[PDB]
């Protein structure tokens, strides 16, 4: 069967460099390159799933496609736009199929073949590699669901994945600042943790220390060394007729507003994420203290320590808190 | 010879340009010699990184 | 120019453009402040 | 040209990094349960009319 | 766009009733 694993690996080239550059009208192609992921054949199903990874995270844009359904629309005058309206749903559509496969494979009861097995440890890596960059895209509810299932099972150090998985989520609650993503996944992790009547490892609830929501730095802090240029040189700038001036006026115009009214809206949901996701992290932590589990009071009480004013060992646990050169163990001492 | 717009500035601005030069030197020396009037920069290397104020934490 | 009618398909035609029309509607009178268009982004 | 099994495409898009390692008590999750929890939470957070016609904090006080 | 310049009032609001 090697002869066939070569053409197929040569198909799948041919397919992904098809779709590569040019995505719009080659959406066709997409969506074979997707259907070949269902297939029941395990190689199939393994390169195809793992090679359309670099793809997916390439042509996703950077915004959430809306469900623009012509009902209210009633244009009907596009020669450019409607093909990329076409090719926005047929992405919409291909995510929501290799999602949903990444889903139902991620599931796997730890008791069929081994092909399986790997099967499933190949779709938890590739939705894990997915969710770095297309948090900010549709679907990323499930992908998160997935990997919280993965982590919140009750044994998981003889699974290779569990340790990236903690460390992509603790990047993702460390990097959010609004607090939107941050709220996404505790909602979900506080919906998984009942189920289980919370009981999960210390690496696991360790992850909500990283909440950069609940922080608050200096007023003023120093970043990192950014250097551009502050203006274009009045010599060298570019010919604009006085229409294209005047536009352009009028967007700079709009654009300031836009982003003061941005601005102001992230301060007010900031506020408003955060004081639900205190209410959601006490609450497991309560929740932990009166199940009185052993394993994990450590845990709770520096959480409860770090965010207790945001309010109105190491042999046993694995995957090390993130940033833990840095960050001393207040309470959760070795 | 003194050229024209060097006699109306001094006939009209002199005055008052002079005037607050002395303000803003006074103005400086008054506050050189108090503590508590650091620059934007200044302030935001004394607060540090983020990474230098979990350091300081711990 | 189109010699044809409908009983019932009419009257939902009609019931739809008059959605469409209530949707946009509320969506301009809601648009005039950037902050609506700040929160319906996310 | 090297003389490869694969063409140059074919190696360039399989040899990217994610292409690793590939070669051709208990408890299992109720998700039962959890559809019955978020329903019974549904229930306890809360027609052919048209629509033009019907519609016609814990951090309150921190230390800082 | 506002397209609801299409029909008067009057009109919108009889056919309104219509449903």
């Amino acid at each position: 069967t090697e002869e066939k694993i070569l053409q197929l690996k040569e198909d799948i080239a041919d397919l992904v460099t098809k779709v590569m550059e040019e995505p719009e009208e080659n959406t066709a192609a997409l969506g074979r390159l997707c259907k070949m992921v269902e297939s029941k054949n395990p190689n199939t199903c393994k390169f195809s799933m793992l090679a359309l990874v670099p793809v997916f995270k390439s042509i996703i844009p950077g915004y959430r496609i809306r469900p623009l359904t012509e009902t209210e629309k009633k244009e009907k005058v596009s020669k450019e736009v409607s093909k990329l309206r076409n090719f926005e749903q047929a992405l919409v559509y291909n995510y929501k199929n290799y999602v949903g496969r990444l889903q139902s494979l991620s599931k796997t009861p730890s008791n069929a073949a081994p092909i399986q097995v790997s099967l499933g440890i190949l779709a938890t890596q590739a939705a894990k590699e997915l969710i770095s960059t297309a948090s900010h895209f549709n679907f990323r509810t499930d992908i998160f669901t997935l990997l919280l299932r993965r982590i919140c099972k009750p044994r998981i150090s003889t699974d290779p994945t569990s340790i990236q998985i903690i460390q992509t989520f603790e990047t993702l609650l460390n990097e959010d600042e609004e607090g939107s993503i941050s709220f996404e996944i505790l909602r979900i992790f506080n919906k998984i943790l009942k189920t289980r009547n919370f009981n999960i490892e210390e690496s696991v609830l360790n992850m909500l220390l990283s909440l950069d929501v609940l922080h608050d730095y200096d007023p003023n802090t120093k970043l990192k060394g950014n250097v551009s240029a502050p203006k274009l040189k009045k010599k060298d700038r570019v010919h604009l007729s006085k229409k294209q001036r005047k536009a352009r006026k009028e967007m700079q115009q709009i654009e300031e507003e836009m982003r003061n009214a941005e601005q102001a809206v992230s301060a007010e949901e900031r506020e408003r994420n955060q004081s639900e996701i205190l209410k959601i992290v006490f609450t497991i932590y309560l929740n932990i203290l009166k199940n009185n589990a052993k394993t994990l009071i450590g845990s709770v009480l520096e959480g409860l320590t770090k965010f207790g004013n945001m309010a109105n060992y190491r042999s046993l646990r694995l995957a090390d808190p993130l940033n833990n050169e840095i960050i001393k163990p207040s309470v959760n001492v070795s | 010879k003194v050229s024209k717009s060097t006699k109306k500035f001094q006939s009209k601005h002199l005055k008052h340009t002079l005037d607050q030069r002395r303000k803003e030197k006074i103005q400086k020396k008054r506050i050189q010699g108090r503590r508590g009037n650091k620059t934007d920069q200044e302030k935001a290397d004394a607060a540090g990184t983020r990474e230098q104020q979990q350091l300081k934490k711990s | 120019m189109i010699k044809d009618k409908d009983s019932a398909a009419d009257a939902d035609d009609l019931e739809s453009e008059l959605n469409a029309m209530y949707s946009d509607y509320k969506t301009r009178r809601s648009e005039r402040d950037a902050k609506f268009r700040a929160k319906q982004a996310r | 040209e090297g003389d490869h099994k694969l063409s140059s495409k074919a190696r360039m898009i399989f040899n990217d990094p994610i292409f690793n390692n590939v070669e051709p008590f208990d408890s299992d999750y109720d998700s039962e349960e959890e559809k019955n929890q978020t329903k019974k939470e549904k229930h306890s957070r809360d027609e052919n009319l048209p629509d033009w016609f019907l519609e016609d904090a814990m951090n309150a006080r921190p230390i800082k | 766009l506002s397209r609801y310049v299409k029909w008067p009032e009057y009109v919108r609001v009889q056919r309104q009733k219509k449903i």
